[PDB]
């Protein structure tokens, strides 16, 4: 039972070496994971009045008033205590409009459920980009090397402005101005400093992407497969240098088979899959034109502390609150009883 | 522990090069009557395509020739696949440039010209020794060999073998060190893996001699090869060890090179007192000097 | 843990110009390995040279040859199953934590810090002493506690080996053989709540419950030993990172991009940087063993002062209050040590006498210092550790030539009823 | 060094494995050394055990119990009545001097009479059959 | 008597920028504080501990 | 122990080399003297040493 919730009452979840989960309330609850016989990775009491724990993959989540999020490598196949013992995921599409408990719907979703789950998220107020999100096509960005394991303060263009869910272009993004579009929950109104493009089906595009230019150079995308009238003397993809007196076509790469991010910055650094592959001059805007992306999103760059595992990125705290920055500092999510220093 | 095949890994391109000539054509040894340089005919070239090479040629009349370089590279060197993302050579002054200056003795030497290199880092553009002929994939690498490699800038010589780990971010992976632990294959995928052609390992020496080695291969050219937990042994002697010449911890070597565990050692046993029942009382006693030194100054 | 470090490997990493040029500064390389190679062989012999197992002692710290008696032990003796760590031992280790080369070689896998460090020339050493043999060295030391002899047909009863270790701090005069039970539950509540404390001490711990002597305590110093083990090793490992002044960090990269001389100049650069971090390792590595060194002089001292025997120093065996015995566990990196020393709950309050004087013509004064005659609580005398009383014998006197103000003033006649043994031979004889 | 040379050289120390090691301290000599000091410890070492059976105390005619007064003294009866220091197989009888009452009798205490006592203890006198006979 | 020193003042004084750029080292900075401020707390256990 | 002194590592076991025996106290008192010096030609070397100069 992946999922178990409930309608003294108590939830227990076991696989001894690791941690198991125990919960208990009664009509608060007391939320202990911990190496239970037949220390403690969690041990507090959460606010509790349905009440109910699902977890999968490497990830636990607490259902209790605010949904609690814990990461761990976790491995449990039985759950022990109406109630509701779930096997099986399902999925529903969320209509909010109201910003309260009154959301207006929670449709059954029908279809691309499990890669738009994946992929959209409504923004939070400040920016940020709501725990919970699996980061599924977020990389850092790096111009060399990869962090495989290990957790990194860095400046990342991880705060969010704008996100544009399952964007129809048939649109002019400007590093001056704010992005246009119908924003994914909370907006900002800031011109971006990157544009994140987290892609769908690629060939949308290969069947353009121009970059802008301060000095008044257009940089266009142009990719081929089996097909070259002008580029001769698999796609392969050419970036075609435009100025007032002058096009030719450069090569750059063969295609990777799979490209699931793209980024563009202001000052022009192009990032597929997080390698920083080509720096050009400062950009003043990227034209967008397609009748094939997840998300655009506008976002800009902040210090936050990032987990990563097997080069994947999970569990972003932003450097912004003054707790916050004390943990940036420690470069731990989780700091112990005693003093620290700030300024 | 104790010809190498080249191997060279960039972003996947295909044959694409251009040769950057540069021409230095002097008459004189009476100094110099005339000189004049240029590369591809022109005074500047830069690179646009993904492999290039640099072909010095002298026309000189009359000389002995020599080249007093303050870049990160020769001339000559340039061509063994080092990688930028931009590269331009001027017989004019570039902003940002290091200097390679070629100078001439005609049997009294004169500065014939100097070249200004103007670059940036990065994996786009390649000078490779020679065009590439027949080839769709530059790249290329020799396995579980030896090789002396140029992988995605990084040189060295190592083995690559291919491992079954899977990585969804960047080309290449390092050590805490700098060093290239690991590299992607950007069209297949693949990842492999990158180990140094030698390793660090413990002889075990008696006498004159040695007896033995420890170590993480399990190649060597002794005729006995035990595996241990946590290492291989190498010896001309495979029985078992009871009378241990070196010991560490719990490994002993005999001179024999022999190798065992060496047992716990035992002491005296002291006597509990009792209340009451079976108890023993200690007897025959005799002196036995133990030795012990401690420093009193420095 | 030792360390071992190839020189010509960390400095010139398989670049065989490098190594051409490293000669030069070959009794560096020396110096540095020698250092590191002979300390690891001296704290090999110091450790195992110390550690001795006793076959006889050890046989009887089993679950089933360990005859307790009110006294539990069970997660403090080791389990028969081949033998495992005790429940104590094995919460210590599983809460708080030899490395595998074979693997370094083969490839096919990405390298860990392990393999990466392995790679540059840095070996970690195998422990000195294995787990094992720490836990058998405990299970050793609490088994000789009951060995009080050889050849007999069972282990001494705990409480037989307590009752000894009792008169020694006090002679007993009660007898009852209640107050062993007393004593058993008292032990068996400190186990319980030291076996507790260990598990999850943080959910109620206050700051004199966290002070010396205490678990908390304790657990916090073995973590910071294990956690700070590998600390020097990736300053070293790091270094390598480190371009000192050259055109890269990497002693290939240089000889492929500049000609042979002022690739030299660079390489020789490189050279001397990575010997500084080298020299920097061993000073450190150095100065840490001898630390080490420190404590495992004082734990030799425990062991035979507290654990062997019955240390006479107050406050050295746990500290404030009397010893009576002290049981060892096998911890990362070393030993802990659990002191059971008895605190009182309550005092008599009675009136000391001087001496005695009889007639005025004998002083009569107690032989034995440690010994206080009193009247309180009839005359009786006991220890001044513990209120043992027994009414005073003939044998505990002494005569001294003067009186003091201070002694009691008796005649021949009352003599008798003060000192029951005491015989006045003439009245008997006339009489 | 100090301290062994207060603690092993000047004195007999009375902490087990202090000066040596493992055995009984007897005395220890100092020798010059380069840079300090070397120390020759001289520890006796046992080469045999003698096998006794402790006997807890006694009881005389179930009016007094009688155990000895140090605790480092031990009363055997293999190898009649003897008491030696735990330390060393160095057997005397027993003396009245050696022994003090406990007002209470235990299960392990030896049963004997008022007639046997002198048997025990060589030099114990019952005054009153002295006099009386 | 115990001394804790803040890393980034020490280092960047007061300068933005220059904090930007310590970022990338923020490990080191954790490590040198953590040294400083676990021994003192340690000391501060064992004197007070100790003189009862 | 005085022919311990003359010739030890003729025929030593390792019980017999541990702890508070004439080999390891011996070795104990090489090391001291041995390593008297180091620090002196630390010193003395780095004078050999070119501060950018
Ligand atoms: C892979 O490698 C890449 C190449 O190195 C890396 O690229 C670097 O990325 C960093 C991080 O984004 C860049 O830092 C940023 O630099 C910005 C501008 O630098 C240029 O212009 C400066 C002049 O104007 C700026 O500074 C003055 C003060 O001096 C201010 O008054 C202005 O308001 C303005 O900010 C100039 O001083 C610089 O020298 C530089 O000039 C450029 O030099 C190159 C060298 O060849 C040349 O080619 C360019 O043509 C030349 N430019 C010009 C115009 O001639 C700077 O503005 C940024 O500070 C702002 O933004 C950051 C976030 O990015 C914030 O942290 C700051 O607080 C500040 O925020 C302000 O602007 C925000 C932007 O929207 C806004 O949202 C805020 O509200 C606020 O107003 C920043 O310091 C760096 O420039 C860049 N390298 C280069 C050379 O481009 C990649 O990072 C790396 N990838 C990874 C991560 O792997
Ligand atoms: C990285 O992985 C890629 C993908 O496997 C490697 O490319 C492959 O290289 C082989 C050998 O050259 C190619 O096989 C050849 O096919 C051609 C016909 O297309 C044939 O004429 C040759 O005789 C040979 O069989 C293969 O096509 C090619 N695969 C792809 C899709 O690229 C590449 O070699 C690896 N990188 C390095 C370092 O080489
Ligand atoms: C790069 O593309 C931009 C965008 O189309 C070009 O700017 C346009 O210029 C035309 C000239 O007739 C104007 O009519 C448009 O209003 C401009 N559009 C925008 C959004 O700027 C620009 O000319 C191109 N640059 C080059 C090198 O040709
Ligand atoms: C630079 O010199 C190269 C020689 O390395 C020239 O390439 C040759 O061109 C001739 C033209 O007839 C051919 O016959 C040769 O086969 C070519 N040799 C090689 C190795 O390619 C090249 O023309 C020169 N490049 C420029 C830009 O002037
Ligand atoms: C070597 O240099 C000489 C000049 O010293 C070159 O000869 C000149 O060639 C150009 C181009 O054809 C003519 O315009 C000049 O008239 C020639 N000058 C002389 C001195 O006759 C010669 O071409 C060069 N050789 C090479 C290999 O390029
Ligand atoms: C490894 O080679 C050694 C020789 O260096 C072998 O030792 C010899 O064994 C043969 C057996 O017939 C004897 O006749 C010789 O007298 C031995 N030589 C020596 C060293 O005296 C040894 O047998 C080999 N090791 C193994 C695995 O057995
Ligand atoms: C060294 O001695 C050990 C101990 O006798 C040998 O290990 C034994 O190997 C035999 C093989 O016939 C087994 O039957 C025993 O079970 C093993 N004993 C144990 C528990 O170690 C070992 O073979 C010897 N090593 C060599 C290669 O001489
Ligand atoms: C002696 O200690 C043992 C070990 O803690 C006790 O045995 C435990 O008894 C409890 C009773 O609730 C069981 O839950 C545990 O499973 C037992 N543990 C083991 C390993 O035996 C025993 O109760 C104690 N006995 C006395 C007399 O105190
Ligand atoms: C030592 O412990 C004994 C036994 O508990 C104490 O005797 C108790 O004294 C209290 C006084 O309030 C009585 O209520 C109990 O009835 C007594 N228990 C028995 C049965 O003896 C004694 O007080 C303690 N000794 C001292 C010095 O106080
Ligand atoms: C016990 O006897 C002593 C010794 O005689 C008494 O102390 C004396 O008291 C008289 C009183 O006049 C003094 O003159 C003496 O100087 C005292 N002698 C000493 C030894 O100081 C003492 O009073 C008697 N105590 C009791 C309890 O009767
Ligand atoms: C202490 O030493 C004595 C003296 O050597 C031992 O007595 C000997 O016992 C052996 C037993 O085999 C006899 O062969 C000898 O004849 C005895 N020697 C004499 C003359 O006494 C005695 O065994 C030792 N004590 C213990 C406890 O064994
Ligand atoms: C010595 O005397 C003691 C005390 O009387 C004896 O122990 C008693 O044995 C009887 C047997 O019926 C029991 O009823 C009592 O409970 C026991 N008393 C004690 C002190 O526990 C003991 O048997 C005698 N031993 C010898 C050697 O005769
Ligand atoms: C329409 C153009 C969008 C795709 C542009 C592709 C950019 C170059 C492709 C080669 C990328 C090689 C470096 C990054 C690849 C990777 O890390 O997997
Ligand atoms: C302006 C600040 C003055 C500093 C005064 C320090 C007084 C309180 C001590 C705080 C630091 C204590 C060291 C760490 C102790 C701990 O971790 O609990
Ligand atoms: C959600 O409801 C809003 C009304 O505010 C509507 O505009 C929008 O189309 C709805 N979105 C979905 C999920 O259909
Ligand atoms: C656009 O950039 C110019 C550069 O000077 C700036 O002045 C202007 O404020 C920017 N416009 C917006 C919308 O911010
Ligand atoms: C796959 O790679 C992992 C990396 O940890 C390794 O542990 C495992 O043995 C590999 N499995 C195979 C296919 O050998
Ligand atoms: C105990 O002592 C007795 C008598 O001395 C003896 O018979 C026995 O062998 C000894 N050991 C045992 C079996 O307790
Ligand atoms: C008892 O008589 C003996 C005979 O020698 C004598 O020495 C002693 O003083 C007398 N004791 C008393 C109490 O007078
Ligand atoms: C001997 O007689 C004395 C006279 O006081 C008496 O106190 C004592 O109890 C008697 N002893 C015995 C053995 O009964």
């Amino acid at each position: 039972v992946h999922g178990i919730f409930v309608s003294g009452f108590e939830i227990g979840i076991s696989q001894p070496s690791g941690y198991q989960l125990y919960l208990h309330k009664a009509t608060t609850a007391r939320l202990r994971i911990c190496q239970f016989p037949s220390n403690c990775l969690f041990n507090k009491a959460i606010p509790a009045h349905v009440v109910g724990i699902t977890w999968d993959n490497d990830r636990v989540t607490v259902f209790s008033d605010k949904i609690y999020y814990f990461y761990f490598k976790n491995d449990w196949s039985r759950v022990a205590t109406a109630m509701q013992y779930v096997y099986e995921p399902t999925y529903y599409m969320l209509n909010v409009t109201s910003a309260g408990e009154d959301g207006i719907s929670y449709q059954p979703c029908t279809a691309n459920c499990i890669g738009y789950a994946a992929n959209v998220f409504a923004t939070e107020p400040n920016g940020h980009i709501p725990e919970g999100f699996s980061f599924n096509n977020w990389f850092l960005l790096s111009n060399d090397s990869t962090l495989v394991h290990g957790k990194v303060v860095s400046n990342q263009p991880l705060l969010v402005n704008c996100l544009l869910a399952i964007p129809k272009i048939y649109q002019f993004f400007s590093f001056n101005q704010t992005i246009d579009g119908v924003c994914n929950g909370a907006a900002v109104q800031r011109a971006p400093e990157a544009l994140r493009f987290n892609i769908n089906d690629i060939s949308v595009i290969l069947a353009s992407i121009v970059l802008h230019t301060a000095l008044g150079t257009n940089f266009s995308f142009v990719c081929s497969n089996s097909s070259n009238p002008h580029l001769a003397t698999p796609y392969y993809c050419f970036l075609k240098v435009d100025t007032y007196n002058s096009t030719v076509y450069k090569f750059l790469a063969v295609l990777p088979p799979t490209v699931r991010e793209i980024v563009i910055t202001k000052y022009g650094d192009v990032y597929v899959n997080g390698f920083g592959y080509l720096h050009l001059g400062l950009l003043d805007a990227v034209t967008i034109n397609f009748t094939g992306f997840w998300t655009i999103a506008s976002t800009n760059f902040v210090d936050a502390l990032i987990e990563v595992q097997g080069t994947a990125i999970q569990r972003i705290l932003y450097c912004d609150d003054p707790v916050s920055q004390l943990k940036c500092s420690q470069v731990a999510f989780d700091l112990d009883d005693g003093f620290y220093t700030i300024s | 522990s104790r010809e190498q095949p080249i191997s060279f890994v960039t972003l996947p391109s295909f044959n694409d090069h251009s040769f950057v000539n540069i021409t230095v054509s002097a008459s004189f040894g009476a100094n110099l009557i005339a000189s004049d340089t240029t590369i591809n005919g022109f005074s500047s070239f830069c690179v646009d395509t993904r492999q290039f090479t640099i072909s010095l040629f002298y026309n000189v009349t009359n000389v002995s020739k020599s080249q007093d370089s303050n870049c990160p590279f020769t001339l000559q060197s340039v061509n063994d696949y080092l990688s930028f993302s931009k590269f331009c050579v001027s017989t004019s002054l570039l902003a940002s440039a290091c200097t390679i200056d070629l100078f001439g003795y005609p049997e009294s030497g004169v500065k014939f010209t100097s070249l200004y290199f103007q670059f940036t880092k990065g994996e786009l553009i390649t000078g490779t020794p020679k065009p590439f002929e027949g080839v769709t994939d530059v790249s290329f690498m020799t396995l579980d060999v030896c090789t002396k490699y140029t992988i995605y800038g990084f040189k060295g010589e190592g083995i690559i073998t291919l491992t079954n780990s899977s990585f969804l971010a960047g080309v290449y992976y390092t050590s805490d060190s700098g060093q290239l632990l690991a590299f992607k294959n950007v069209t297949s995928g693949a990842v492999y893996s990158v180990t140094p052609c030698s390793f660090s390992e413990q002889a075990a020496y008696v006498d004159d001699d040695i007896v033995g080695v420890i170590s993480s291969l399990s190649s060597s050219t002794f005729n006995s090869t035990r595996e241990l937990p946590g290492f291989f042994y190498h010896s001309n002697d495979g029985s078992n060890c009871t009378e241990p010449v070196l010991v560490y911890s719990n490994i002993g070597v005999c001179k024999s090179g022999s190798i065992g565990y060496v047992p716990s050692q035992s002491g005296q046993v002291k006597i509990a007192p009792t209340v009451t029942g079976n108890i023993s009382i200690p007897t025959n006693f005799s002196m036995s000097i133990r030795t012990e030194y401690l420093q009193l100054y420095n | 843990t030792p360390v071992s470090v190839d020189c010509a490997t960390y400095v010139c990493n398989g670049n065989s110009r490098c190594k051409q040029l490293l000669t030069q500064y070959t009794a560096a390389c020396k110096t540095i390995e020698s250092a590191l190679q002979l300390s690891a062989r001296l704290e090999s012999v110091e450790v195992n040279s110390m550690l001795t197992i006793s076959d006889e002692a050890l046989q009887l710290a089993t679950i089933s040859s360990f005859n307790g008696d009110g006294y539990n032990f069970t997660n403090v003796l080791g389990v028969s199953v081949v033998q495992k760590r005790s429940f104590i031992e094995d919460l210590l280790f599983n809460k708080v934590v030899d490395e595998d080369y074979k693997r370094c070689s083969n490839g096919r896998s990405v390298a860990d810090l392990v393999c990466a460090q392995y790679y540059s020339g840095v070996m970690v050493l195998p422990g000195v002493v294995d787990a094992e043999k720490l836990h058998m060295y405990s299970a050793s030391l609490i088994g000789g506690m009951v060995l009080g002899g050889f050849t007999s047909a069972a282990a001494l009863p705990f409480s037989y080996a307590v009752q000894a270790r009792l008169n020694y701090l006090a002679l007993q005069t009660d007898v009852l053989q209640r107050n062993q039970q007393l004593l058993a539950e008292s032990f068996n509540s400190a186990i319980g709540n030291i076996t507790s404390a260990f598990e999850s001490v943080k959910e109620a711990i206050s700051q004199t419950s966290k002070g010396l002597n205490t678990v908390a305590h304790a657990l916090t110093k073995v973590q910071e030993v294990v956690n700070s083990q590998g600390a020097a090793l990736t300053q070293l490992t790091v270094q390598l990172q480190h371009n000192f002044q050259a055109i890269s960090s990497s002693i290939d990269d240089i000889y492929s991009r500049l000609d042979i001389l002022s690739a030299d100049a660079q390489v020789d650069r490189l050279i001397t940087g990575r010997l500084s971090a080298l020299n920097a390792f061993v000073a450190q590595t150095l100065t840490k063993y001898t630390e080490v060194q420190a404590s495992r002089k004082l734990a030799q001292q425990k062991v035979n002062e507290c654990v062997k025997s019955q240390s006479q120093r107050y406050g050295f065996c746990g500290g404030d209050g009397e010893h009576i015995f002290s049981l060892v566990q096998a911890a990362p990196q070393g030993l802990l040590f659990l002191h059971t020393v008895l605190v009182p709950s309550d005092f008599v309050d009675v009136i000391a006498i001087a001496g005695l004087c009889v007639n005025d013509e004998i002083a009569l004064t107690l032989r034995e210092p440690g010994l206080v005659l009193f009247t309180h609580e009839e005359y009786f005398v006991s220890s001044r550790r513990m209120f043992e009383p027994r009414k005073p014998t003939v044998s505990d006197f002494v005569q001294i030539e003067s009186c003091v103000v201070t002694y009691v003033n008796l005649t021949r006649d009352q003599l008798p009823d003060v000192i029951p043994d005491y015989i006045d031979v003439n009245k008997t004889l006339d009489e």
